């Protein structure tokens, strides 16, 4: 390139810079010098004057990125300029000059504004490597500060939105998803026609992976005690549909947008988890093979396939036997109050034991 | 997509420096030295370090460049595996004199990358940090900089992660190298106590008003996936190997106490 | 005091150099009985400060052949001009298996301890040993032994020496009960570490289950101590 | 006259009168020994000498190729020589089978981006070849070797695999491993491909059979299809079988043998049940066979050691069940606990914030001492590389003066 | 390894490759006892390295199996429990054998033990030189 320990006059050495590209750039550069050496009108120019044909103004571009941030209203400053890149229509060298800032240095990163600028900018330039970077920086960002003010909030919560289901691989979009349900459960957007939308949008998205099990993402935290059961979002019919276990109520309670694509297949899917985790949890825990067809409604060495499935799915989890005792242990699924009083049990099973062994083994250290 | 965004670092490196910086030979203030490991893709494996000959001063920068090859070819011999990255040096970050530090790095011609090391009385100040170089100018003047930062991490050797966590420990209190069974229960009867406290708090803020509703499926997850794993199922069955198996232990435990003592016969016999 | 017999002092050992003995580990040739280095120290308060250490790199694969004077030339050139000097006040193995004594390093060991009196063999026995009580062991050689030094030989000599009766069960010096003062650091990186790094701690730690349930290691350091006790017994 | 002939060219070689490698002397001569020992080798001789003496020849020629510069058609001949070697290894000792594949793919790989072949069609039957041979290494049942050490035999196999340039040699799982991440694996034929993705990662053990062996009668068929997989076939089917034994016992306790034997279509029913029969007396799986009502089991947790682990670790992806194994049982009841506390508790973060006040207050008090210790050990530093010094010649001057007292005193 | 029918193969096949079978009209007299004899013996290995797991066994299997009559099954069981004198109960009528000798850390303290009994009779031998 050429050298930035030229002695300052850094906004001087930086217009230098304009007139060494097209001829337009440098008549606004000399004939702008003629009138004031100024910030943001000589700046300006970056912005409206295009990058020539091809990105090789990365390394100028650099020099004139830090320049905009520090003298006056740096947000604005730096939410001009990145639709260009956008425009441009290739990645690398765009992704560059949004990579020099980052965020948390050279300014700052808000309050969240600069830190938002960048990655709303990364979205549109580019795709998984520089939004699987950014989320892990963002989540730990969210349990140090998340705004008072909503809309830069809202601004996150659209940006996630968008963000998951252009997420192309499976589990990534479902572990985005989880973090825009758990924001939108949490607090903003509650403006409730905008929690409504995406409420039924987490209907669909339980439904389209198979491995969001039925109510348990909902019933694991805020979800199902921030959003009505019956009123609008039809909430707790799936929650029914999934306690009375059967193909005729999903075909009673069922609705044309999913069935029509449709649901079909993940019903068996459904059915297969419910069933198995239902009679183990009841019986309790230990389950005849005879029983096990008769409730999964099929052969004997159907049972064994479902349960080898069930098993890589760990939701039961010990060697198989052949006719007694064939699928235990693991009840990762849901229980609600079945749950919670078995806390409650292993809570003064704990306290009993912990206290009891510690007490032997403070004679025997 | 750009080359090195996150870097792997691991306790020796850090205290590497340390030694470097403390035992002494007057490197009480800045002190600079040279890092080395290997890269894959976006990651850069710190796995050891050592310093050189310095000078850093207004306006000066010395560096051995000629001791930093000897060292090279004698860390080489030591280790096949290690390359150099970079430069680490004390802080403040980014002194101008860095620009005479790229030209001393320049002469060897690889990429470089930064680490500063901080001693502030902060908790917030981050300890080691990491930078890359960008526009590097060069054909003007010399090497003008502006730094594009880098996440540290750890990731090396296991057995070191443990050992680290063991001298954790000793930093605390020692901690020492006889009782670590009996240490390592103590620790997890610590633990289970606070357990039990914080149980004892998630289910009273329920029964008070309204609590529990991030640990509630959540913790009830956690307690299954201890009960799972231990104590395993729960039949008479099971409980009777288990009895069995502690006769077995038992006997082989049994049966070196009789090793020993015939060794000891054998001792005796030999020792008069 | 931290005196021991003759002039000798009781070790004090940094964690630094347990952190650079574990970057030169135990692989790259996990069978092969190397001697992996040098330990560099100096007399202090009561006791001997270990403060450094650096690895001894030979022809290793299975195979093992010795190495130049010029290696160690050149590092304790090196060593000085970076910090101090090259005092060097023990050595240094792990070296595959649990705690062993191939006989050469004890006549090592004799040289070396007749050379300088103020000396200390450390042996490092980690997770090869289970991991495992008194996993770090540093030991002097008796002064007797040393003051009718040399030599041993095969019966002239030692019909001699061994009947003016001489200890060779001996001095274990013990290491790690106060602060050295240079924990400042490491205490000021571990509230961070935990922190926003918890991922790092529950991971480092979960490593242990996945190496517990997997390993035979009751069983695996069974049979090598029964190989170990057979072999002996069986040549003595 | 193939052991005096090597003598007689070793010696040659080692005679240098007016002779080098420049003008390629070496070449025909190795060329001839190669072609001999390989035909001979091929058609009938006894099994250790013709391999004491090649191997020799092997380590001379390596060294010179090595000095000389790496020459690419005497290489390819190499290679194809080497290919010959897998086949006779797979009989006689598959580890060696392993290293020499392995190099037989990377010198032949360095062969086609240095000299370019566009033999499309037979670099595909050889890869497909390379990935079906290649994991097939049994465990040792030489009883009577390892009672009088099979640590000889080791070291002689080590040196033998570092000779053959390949260090080591390599174990199961990373050789399926490494096999994977290499480039070539892109390149091998659906039929074999979607045949690893059924025995490596749908490895659903009541439907492998379904799959696999309509693919293990099609690489069976000969025609063109390399007479070297045809033979290949029993002992990959084989490897099949006790792949899917082993993870059968880590997800059956007990079975019926007349299921046992529906779920395993084979050749006949004597030669399957002899064969879980053989792996069983073996122990590559904890079973009992056999009970008055003919039923199997693998039982729970039991003997969950070597007998079980197939001897060192399992042959398959982690859907092996959790057992209890020593120290297990305290670890994960303290890593549960440990987890549960340290990802959200308010008390721990409370103990920490507590913690690093106390700290900060040990620091702030530290940074005071550590400028009273840089004039205290700046003092010790110069004083000790003085004293530590003055006494480092003392221990050397009194050997001097021992000598010189005791030539006084005589 | 232990496989009965590829013992046979090498010995027989090699020997009539070889010119080693044809010497003498007793030929398969003598490879018919050769061939009852690796029978017995391999069912005796099978047995020998298969009680470190066996609780219980069934002879139906080790007769058919092992390519022989129940007399000839019975009788070599029943030798081997008797002379080597095994802790394990044959039944012959209801053609079962019932044992649970396993295990792994067993043998290890057999091992030991008899590492042991070494160490006590070389401690009592060097008395014996001494005196």
């Amino acid at each position: 390139f050429i050298d930035i320990s030229e002695e300052d006059q850094a906004a001087e050495l930086r217009a230098y810079l304009k007139s060494k590209g097209a001829e337009i750039s440098e008549e606004n550069s000399e004939g702008g010098l003629h009138v004031d050496l100024a910030q943001i009108i000589e700046a300006c120019d970056v912005c409206l004057k295009e990058d020539d044909k091809d990105v090789e103004s990365v390394m100028n571009s650099v020099v004139s990125l830090l320049l905009i941030l520090e003298p006056d209203k740096q947000e604005a400053l730096i939410e001009s300029l990145c639709e260009k890149l956008v425009k441009f229509r290739e990645g690398e060298r765009p992704s560059l000059r949004l990579q020099l800032l980052s965020n948390l240095f050279h300014g700052m990163d808000k309050n969240t504004p600069v830190r938002y600028t960048v990655y709303c900018s990364l979205i549109k330039v580019a795709a998984s490597c520089g939004a699987i970077q950014y989320i892990p920086t963002e989540l730990d960002q969210v349990r140090k500060w998340i705004s008072d003010w909503n809309l830069t909030t809202e601004k996150k919560h659209t940006l996630l939105r968008l963000l998951y289901e252009a997420l192309v691989d499976c589990k990534k979009s479902d572990a985005a998803s989880k973090v825009m349900v758990e924001l939108l459960g949490s607090y903003t957007e509650d403006n409730a026609s905008q929690a409504r939308v995406d409420a039924h949008r987490c209907i669909v998205r339980a439904l389209k992976d198979p491995n969001a099990f039925l109510f348990d993402h909902l019933l694991t935290l805020k979800p199902v005690k921030f959003l009505e059961g019956e009123l609008i979002h039809d909430l707790l019919t799936i929650f029914v549909s999934a306690k009375l276990a059967s193909y005729v109520k999903f075909y009673q309670n069922n609705k044309d947008f999913i069935d029509s694509l449709g649901l079909l297949h993940e019903q068996n899917m459904a059915k297969m988890r419910l069933l198995t985790f239902m009679g183990m949890a009841v019986e309790n825990k230990e389950i005849s093979f005879d029983t096990m067809q008769q409730e999964l409604q099929i052969g004997a060495d159907d049972v064994e396939a479902f349960v080898i499935d069930a098993v890589r799915t760990k939701m039961v989890y010990c060697k198989i036997d052949q006719t007694q005792r064939k699928v235990v242990v693991s009840h990762s699924t849901h229980r609600t109050f079945g749950k919670q009083q078995w806390q409650q049990l292993y809570d003064t099973l704990n306290a009993w034991k912990q206290n009891l062994n510690k007490v032997k083994n403070s004679l025997l250290s | 997509f750009p080359g090195g965004r996150v870097v792997r670092l691991h306790p020796v490196i850090l205290a590497s420096i340390v030694d470097s910086y403390e035992r002494r030979n007057e490197g009480a203030a800045r002190v600079i030295g040279t890092l080395l490991g290997t890269v894959d893709k976006h990651s850069v494996e710190v796995t050891n370090c050592f310093s050189v000959p310095h000078n850093e001063s207004e306006d000066e920068v010395a560096v051995d460049m000629e001791f930093a090859k000897n060292m090279y070819e004698l860390h080489k011999k030591v280790s096949p595996n290690e390359l150099i990255l970079g430069w680490y040096a004390t802080g403040h970050d980014i002194t101008e004199h860095s620009v005479l530090i790229h030209e001393y790095y320049s002469r060897e011609a690889p990429n470089p990358i930064h680490l500063t090391v901080d001693t502030s009385l902060q908790n917030g100040r981050m300890s080691i940090k990491a930078y890359v170089s960008t526009s590097m100018g060069v054909p003007g003047r010399t090497m003008g900089v502006m730094f594009t930062p880098l996440t540290v991490k750890y990731a090396y050797y296991d057995t070191e992660r443990i050992g680290v966590d063991l001298i954790m420990k000793t930093c605390f209190s020692p901690n020492r190298v006889i009782g670590l069974s009996s240490d390592l229960q103590q620790v997890g009867g610590a633990s289970a106590r606070i357990q039990d406290a914080l149980s004892t708090v998630l289910q009273y803020a329920e029964d008070v008003l309204s609590g529990k509703v991030s640990a509630d499926n959540t913790v009830g997850r956690f307690l299954m996936s201890l009960v799972n794993q231990v104590p395993k199922i729960v039949p008479d069955d099971f409980e009777t190997m288990l009895n069995s198996n502690i006769n077995d232990l038992l006997m082989v435990t049994y049966l070196a106490n009789l090793t020993q003592s015939q060794i000891a016969l054998n001792e005796k016999l030999v020792n008069l | 005091g931290g005196s021991g017999d003759s002039a000798v002092k009781q070790v004090q050992i940094d964690g630094l150099v347990v952190l650079k003995i574990i970057k030169h580990y135990q692989e790259e040739g996990q069978g092969t009985e190397v001697v992996q280095g040098v330990l560099l120290g100096l007399v202090v308060e009561d006791r001997l400060e270990i403060t450094n250490c650096f690895p001894f790199p030979q022809h290793t694969e299975d195979d093992a052949d010795f190495d130049e004077v010029q290696y160690q030339m050149e590092m304790m050139r090196s060593l000085r001009h970076v910090n101090i000097d090259h005092l060097h006040v023990g050595w240094y193995q792990s070296t595959y298996y649990g705690s062993f004594v191939t006989r050469a390093l004890l006549d090592s060991q004799f040289s070396y301890q007749h050379a300088i009196e103020e000396s200390v063999v450390l042996i490092y026995d980690p997770i090869k040993t289970a991991q495992g009580s008194l996993s770090l062991k540093a030991y002097r050689l008796t002064p007797k032994l040393m003051e009718v030094c040399k030599e041993k030989d095969f019966s002239p000599e030692a019909l001699k020496k061994a009947n003016i009766t001489f200890e060779h069960m001996f001095e274990e010096v013990p290491i790690v009960i106060k602060n050295s003062h240079l924990i400042n650091v490491l205490m000021w990186e571990l509230e961070k570490k935990s922190a926003v790094a918890d991922k790092h701690e529950l991971l480092s730690l979960a490593s242990s289950n996945h190496l517990g349930k997997n390993l035979q290691l009751l069983m695996d350091r069974v049979d090598e101590m029964s190989q170990d006790i057979v072999k002996y017994n069986t040549y003595m | 006259k193939l052991c005096d002939n090597l003598r007689m060219h070793l010696s040659q070689i080692q005679r240098h009168h007016n002779q080098s490698t420049a003008i390629n002397l070496n070449n025909p001569e190795s060329q001839s020994m190669h072609l001999e020992t390989r035909l001979v080798q091929l058609d009938s001789a006894i099994s250790m000498e013709l391999w004491q003496e090649a191997f020799k020849a092997v380590e001379d020629i390596h060294g010179l190729f090595s000095l000389s510069k790496k020459p690419p058609k005497p290489q390819l001949m190499a290679n194809y020589y080497n290919k010959v070697s897998t086949v006779f290894w797979k009989s006689g000792n598959a580890l060696f089978h392993a290293s020499t594949l392995h190099r037989l793919y990377h010198l032949s790989r360095e062969m086609r981006k240095n000299l370019t072949q566009d033999e499309m069609q037979r670099m595909s039957t050889r890869v497909l070849l390379a990935t079906l041979s290649i994991p097939i290494t049994p465990e040792r049942t030489d009883i009577a070797r390892l009672l009088d050490m099979d640590g000889i035999i080791v070291e002689k196999q080590r040196r033998l695999a570092t000779l053959l340039g390949l260090q080591a040699p390599p174990t199961r799982i990373g050789l399926i491993n490494d096999m994977v991440r290499f480039n070539v694996l892109q390149y091998v034929v659906p039929e074999v491909k979607d045949l690893y993705n059924w025995l490596e990662v749908e490895f659903n053990p009541l439907k492998l059979c379904e799959r696999v062996t309509k693919v293990l009668n099609w690489v069976r068929e000969q025609p063109e299809k390399e007479p070297e997989l045809q033979q290949y076939v029993p002992q990959l089917q084989s490897n099949t079988i006790l792949r899917l034994l082993q993870q059968v016992a880590q997800i059956y306790q007990s079975i019926e043998f007349s299921r046992l034997t529906s779920l395993v279509p084979f050749v006949d029913a004597f030669q399957l049940e002899r064969a879980i029969v053989d792996a069983a007396r073996h122990c590559d799986l904890q079973v009992r066979i056999d009970h008055t009502s003919r039923t199997l089991s693998f039982g729970s947790d039991l003997n969950y050691a070597t007998r079980e682990d197939a001897p060192i670790g399992p042959h398959l992806q982690s859907m092996p069940s959790e057992q209890i194994r020593n120290q297990l049982t305290a670890m994960s009841s303290v890593l549960a606990k440990a987890l549960e506390v340290i990802k959200p508790a308010h008390i721990l973060q409370e103990k920490e914030e507590q913690h690093q006040l106390a700290v900060t207050a040990y620091l702030k008090n530290s940074r005071k001492e550590h400028q009273r210790i840089l004039a205290r050990r700046q003092t010790i530093e110069e004083r000790k590389e003085r004293l530590e010094s003055l006494n480092i010649q003392r221990e050397k001057e009194e050997l001097e003066q021992r000598e010189a007292e005791l030539q006084k005193v005589r | 390894m232990g496989d009965w029918k590829t013992c046979h193969s090498f010995i027989i096949n090699e020997k009539m490759n070889g010119k080693v079978w044809d010497l003498f009209p007793e030929a398969d007299k003598v490879r018919t006892m050769l061939v009852r004899k690796i029978q017995e013996e391999s069912l005796r290995t099978y047995l020998f390295t298969y009680s470190s797991v066996y609780d219980s066994i069934s002879m139906e299997t080790l007769s058919d199996m092992f390519e022989l009559d129940l007399p000839t099954v019975h009788s070599i069981i029943s030798k081997m429990i008797i002379n080597e004198e095994l802790m394990a109960s044959l039944d012959q009528p209801t053609q079962t054998v019932v044992m649970h000798r396993t295990e792994p850390t067993a043998q290890q303290n057999l091992a030991l033990q008899l590492a042991e009994k070494l160490g006590s009779l070389v401690e009592n031998n060097e008395r014996v030189f001494d005196h």
